[PDB]
RNA sequence: GCGCUGACUGGGGCCUGUAGAGCACUGAUAGGGCUAGGGGGCCCACCAGCCUACCAAACCCUGUCAAACUCCGAAGGGUCCCAGGUGGAGCCUGGGAGUGAGGGCGCGAGCGAUAACGUCCGCGUCCGAGCGCGGGAACAACCGAGACCGCCAGCUAAGGCC
RNA sequence: GCGGUCGCCUCCUAAAAGGUAACGGAGGCGCCCAAAGGUCCCCUCAGGCGGGACGGAAAUCCGCCGGAGAGCGCAAGGGUA
RNA sequence: CACCUCGAUGUCGGCUCGUCGCAUCCUGGGGCUGAAGAAGGUCCCAAGGGUUGGGCUGUUCGCCCAUUAAAGCGGCACGCG
RNA sequence: AAUCCCCCGUGCCCAUAGCGGCGUGGAACCACCCGUUCCCAUUCCGAACACGGAAGUGAAACGCGCCAGCGCCGAUGGUACUGGGCGGGCGACCGCCUGGGAGAGUAGGUCGGUGCGGGGGA
């Protein structure tokens, strides 16, 4: 639940030789603040596969201070589906909007042995608080029912806050 | 083949640019519909055809939702 | 239609342009001479 | 074989293809991907029988996307013929790859299942291709 | 700060415009110094054919 | 319902009356009163003005405009003011914004 | 004859809709969802009528394509102004012409087969007329380099140094 | 040779000024209108939903929503409430 | 395609005389066989030599008769006036 | 006249000023309103236009506020592309140097700003 990642801070340098040189740039912001850093990619890597703009990372940086931050992009170049910059935002003190898995829980769901999972959306778009960060969701009903959906404000929503628009799309069906 | 037709160029664009000197029927745009419209001391004829009405130097003024215009600002 | 239409004495023949078979009438309108100014105008020829 | 019905002008000039995949381009369907290291023109007949051979060995189930759509007319002369009078005359319908590009993907199937049909329709293709799975980085939307 | 340029590349199979700037410099032959003003127009052919010349900053 | 007969119809004369480049005598008439403003475009300022509202007189609305028509004229002509073309906006070229032009009168004018 | 106006360059204004990208229009288009009506399969034959294992409008997501699509839009290019720029520069009037069969290469397109020492344009260059010199084994146009004459002097370019 | 073409307009090709070729990709003109002309005054579309005898997808009407996707005699483009 | 040749580079087939390539028709040597043997199939090595006589047609080619270890395919200005 | 608040005019910027929800304002302005004699009117209608009035209402409209659901605006980094200069691959194409540098998207921002002139306030 809990990424440490490790960082640097740019000002010259082409990031031309920083991707040379093992290392990932990328720019460091929010509502206050905005600065380009750099970390380290074979580094960073280890922990994306797993952190992946679902959970947080710390990002430890000279500064000696630790910061809150989501991935919110990934530019990676076309040709060889490499990362080529990470832009990392921090976490405040106000509601934020964020990406969270989707457990999907239950069974074949109904008319079982069997039916169709139907899976739509791996995450869902939420506005949270900062502090309670939900490492994921919930998704059961029962369940369930064949040819039936589950809208959005039918599905757990924990202690965080609330939906992201859309109060009606798919995320289940059976047919 | 049933193509191969086309016809003339029209030259058509703007003749004369913003800081340009120019002097009462210089025509100073050709154009089709309006995409520019006649603005301070400019004319513009039947076909669309906007020119110094008066001698000066020509300003482009860009008023958005009112479209694109040519001024003659006089000196003259 | 081919039409020079003139005006009312001296001639005249400022020519212009009908081409059906509507107007069929006299086909005239009030018209300027180049010597006094300003009368009717009437069609032939 | 697989043409865009209905266009707006039949014959179309041919372009260059030194772009580099406008997008592509990331997976957004299955659990695999088969991916264009080359650029070419791909015909609906390469991809009819690329995607044949996976629906094939994947028993009937199964579940391609192909992504990629021949709506490019790719014209001929009838060959014996002299250049001048007319153009080529359309024989097929081709689609644009160039490097990046996610053509086909699959997705409810095991790895050793899956990466051994993406294999198979790769030896169908014109191009030099690369299998992949789909990681946080394909997540990019 | 006048500026030493030296014509070290010959420009047979340039543009035209290359050939005009080592012109309006005073280039004539190979191995040709010339020692001119530093200012902005004349830097602007000299960073033109920067290519074929080499520059030095003297007194 | 984006614009309508009002707002066109005033933009209509009125954008006509700002191509001739002379001075505007802007009319405006509300139910109760009438006003009246030379503008001078280009430079985006007023030069005269003459209201009824702002002379407290009543008794009739037509014969009140062609007071303040001529009231326009005195205060307007000791400034240099002659020529002019006059507005005249959503209003038909009727009753009391006729009045008030008619009043412009002892006023360069042409109206 | 006029004579600093020239190419090129610096600064400044204005013009543009390509490269790239985009999908807001015109069309094309993968999957899923929800639903006009039909395929239907049918209950009736009075309303009807239920279901969608083929469509499939719109609408919504997730994905994409386009010379004759563009909500966008570089670099560049054009033009005017003010400067630098004296050059086998510019401009004006006139005498004499020759040329009006081009070709290779690079870059950008069309045609062709993402064929041709192919063909047709664009912007550049060289050969043409530099079949003079060096390199590339030899070789008009690739690299180097513009040959006034002489030297049993020197430094270099490309390319090389068993 | 046979075939096709030959002047004019629109679009692309055309490489963001102008211009630019090919038996390159596609269309159109050889008219028309005494009102479809001038001026002054007014008026604003297409569609979509709901409503309403004969009215049906669509005749005329009422309501809301509708920046132009309508219209501008005919091609295309540009233009335009 | 139109690059040398139109102040001339004689054009099919046959005959004659060859020579070369090997993607081998036979003969030599091999591996595999759904190779019992004999006889084949298929692939590999191998160009030393060999590779028939007739009917038809200008024919090349091809069909056919009789044979054969086999009746090989190509290049040489579709080799050679 | 100074400063300021509200309101009526009229400009300019041309969506950060817009849609929508909610809330406010009638002393004054404005609107609606009250009438259709008169000027003048509606291819029918005093709806519009127009006149004469003012009892009534801020319901409609308009003005002023608040709300980021939509619309609009939108960096910074990083890329694409590309002047100019160099390389590489049979090609289709690719890379380096030096200058310029988007589009999408992200963080955000916004439910206006201001000129002149009036009327009323402090
Ligand atoms: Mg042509
Ligand atoms: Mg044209
Ligand atoms: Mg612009
Ligand atoms: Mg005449
Ligand atoms: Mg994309
Ligand atoms: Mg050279
Ligand atoms: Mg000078
Ligand atoms: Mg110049
Ligand atoms: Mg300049
Ligand atoms: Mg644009
Ligand atoms: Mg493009
Ligand atoms: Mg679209
Ligand atoms: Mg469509
Ligand atoms: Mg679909
Ligand atoms: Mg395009
Ligand atoms: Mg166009
Ligand atoms: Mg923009
Ligand atoms: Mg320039
Ligand atoms: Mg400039
Ligand atoms: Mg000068
Ligand atoms: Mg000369
Ligand atoms: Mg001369
Ligand atoms: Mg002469
Ligand atoms: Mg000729
Ligand atoms: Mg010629
Ligand atoms: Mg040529
Ligand atoms: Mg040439
Ligand atoms: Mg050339
Ligand atoms: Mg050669
Ligand atoms: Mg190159
Ligand atoms: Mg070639
Ligand atoms: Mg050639
Ligand atoms: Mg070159
Ligand atoms: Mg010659
Ligand atoms: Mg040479
Ligand atoms: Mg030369
Ligand atoms: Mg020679
Ligand atoms: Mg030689
Ligand atoms: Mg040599
Ligand atoms: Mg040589
Ligand atoms: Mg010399
Ligand atoms: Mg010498
Ligand atoms: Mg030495
Ligand atoms: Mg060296
Ligand atoms: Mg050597
Ligand atoms: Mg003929
Ligand atoms: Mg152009
Ligand atoms: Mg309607
Ligand atoms: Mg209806
Ligand atoms: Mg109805
Ligand atoms: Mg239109
Ligand atoms: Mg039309
Ligand atoms: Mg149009
Ligand atoms: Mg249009
Ligand atoms: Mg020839
Ligand atoms: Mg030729
Ligand atoms: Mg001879
Ligand atoms: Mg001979
Ligand atoms: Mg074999
Ligand atoms: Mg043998
Ligand atoms: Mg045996
Ligand atoms: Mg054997
Ligand atoms: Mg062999
Ligand atoms: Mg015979
Ligand atoms: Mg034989
Ligand atoms: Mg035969
Ligand atoms: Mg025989
Ligand atoms: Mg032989
Ligand atoms: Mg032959
Ligand atoms: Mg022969
Ligand atoms: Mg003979
Ligand atoms: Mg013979
Ligand atoms: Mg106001
Ligand atoms: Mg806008
Ligand atoms: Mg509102
Ligand atoms: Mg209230
Ligand atoms: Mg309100
Ligand atoms: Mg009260
Ligand atoms: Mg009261
Ligand atoms: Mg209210
Ligand atoms: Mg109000
Ligand atoms: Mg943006
Ligand atoms: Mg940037
Ligand atoms: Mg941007
Ligand atoms: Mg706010
Ligand atoms: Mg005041």
């Amino acid at each position: 639940m809990e990424y440490r990642l490790k960082a640097y801070y740019r000002e010259g340098e082409k990031p031309s030789a920083l991707r040379r040189a093992g290392k990932l740039p990328g720019v460091m912001y929010n509502r206050h603040l905005n600065r380009k850093v750099y970390v380290d990619l074979v580094e960073f890597d280890k922990v994306f596969r797993q952190a992946s703009i679902h959970h947080v990372i710390v990002l430890e940086l000279p500064d000696g201070q630790s910061l809150p931050t989501l991935v919110r992009q990934v530019n990676l170049d076309k040709r060889r589906r490499r990362p080529e910059h990470v832009d990392f935002f921090v976490l405040s003190d106000e509601p934020v909007e964020m990406y969270v898995p989707l457990r999907f829980v239950g069974t074949p769901a109904g008319v079982r042995a069997g039916g169709v999972l139907q899976e739509i959306h791996r995450d869902i778009l939420v506005k949270v608080s900062p502090r309670n960060i939900p490492e994921f969701i919930e998704v059961d009903v029962s369940g369930l029912e064949i040819g039936d959906s589950l809208h959005a404000s039918d599905l757990k929503l924990p202690p965080g806050v609330e939906l992201a628009v859309s109060p009606e799309e798919t995320i289940a069906a059976v047919v | 083949t049933r193509n191969g037709r086309d016809s003339q160029a029209k030259r058509l664009g703007v003749k004369r640019y913003e800081g340009q000197v120019v002097r009462a029927g210089n025509i100073l745009v050709r154009q089709r519909g309006t995409r520019f419209k006649p603005g301070k001391n400019v004319g513009m004829g039947r076909d669309f055809t906007l020119f110094a009405l008066v001698d000066g130097v020509v300003e482009f003024q860009d008023r958005g939702r009112l479209g694109r215009y040519v001024h003659v600002r006089p000196l003259a | 239609l081919l039409l020079e239409c003139t005006e009312c004495k001296r001639r005249n023949y400022a020519t212009e342009k009908n081409k059906r078979n509507t107007p069929n009438k006299l086909e005239l309108r009030k018209y300027c001479p180049w010597c006094r100014k300003h009368t009717v105008h009437r069609e032939v020829k | 074989m697989l043409m865009p019905r209905r266009m707006k002008y039949r014959k179309q000039q041919r372009g260059r293809l030194k772009g580099a995949t406008k997008g592509g381009d990331y997976v957004a369907f299955g659990d695999y991907g088969l991916v264009a290291l080359e650029p070419a023109w791909i015909t609906a007949q390469q991809i009819e029988a690329a995607r044949v051979a996976m629906v094939r060995h994947f028993r009937r189930g199964g579940k391609i996307f192909i992504r990629i759509f021949p709506d490019k007319p790719y014209t001929k002369k009838p060959l014996e013929v002299r250049m001048g009078k007319g153009k080529g005359n359309v024989e097929g319908y081709v689609a644009v790859v160039k490097p990046g590009r996610v053509m086909f993907e699959v997705a409810g199937v095991t790895e050793e299942q899956a990466m051994e049909a993406l294999r198979i329709a790769g030896h169908k293709l014109p191009i030099k291709t690369k299998i992949v799975r789909r990681d946080a980085y394909d997540e990019a939307q | 700060p006048r500026l030493k340029v030296k014509l070290v590349k010959s420009p047979i199979g340039y543009p035209k415009d290359q050939k005009a700037a080592l012109k309006a410099l005073g280039l004539r032959r190979l191995q040709q110094e010339r020692v001119l003003e530093d200012t902005p127009a004349i830097r602007g052919n000299v960073e033109k054919v920067a290519h074929l010349v080499r520059v030095e900053v003297v007194e | 319902a984006r614009l309508t007969a009002y707002e066109r119809r005033k933009f209509r004369v009125r954008n006509r009356i700002k191509r001739t480049g002379r001075l505007r005598l802007s009319v405006f008439r509300s139910l109760k009163h009438i006003y009246a403003q030379i503008i001078d475009d280009e430079k985006g300022v007023t030069l005269v003005s003459a209201s009824s509202l702002a002379l407290k007189l009543k008794g009739n609305k037509t014969e009140v405009a062609r007071q303040v028509g001529r009231a326009l004229a005195e205060k307007a002509l000791a400034l240099g003011i002659k020529q002019v073309a006059f507005d005249r906006g959503p209003y038909k070229y009727h009753g009391r914004v006729k009045a008030l032009a008619e009043g412009a009168r002892e006023g360069g004018l042409e109206f």
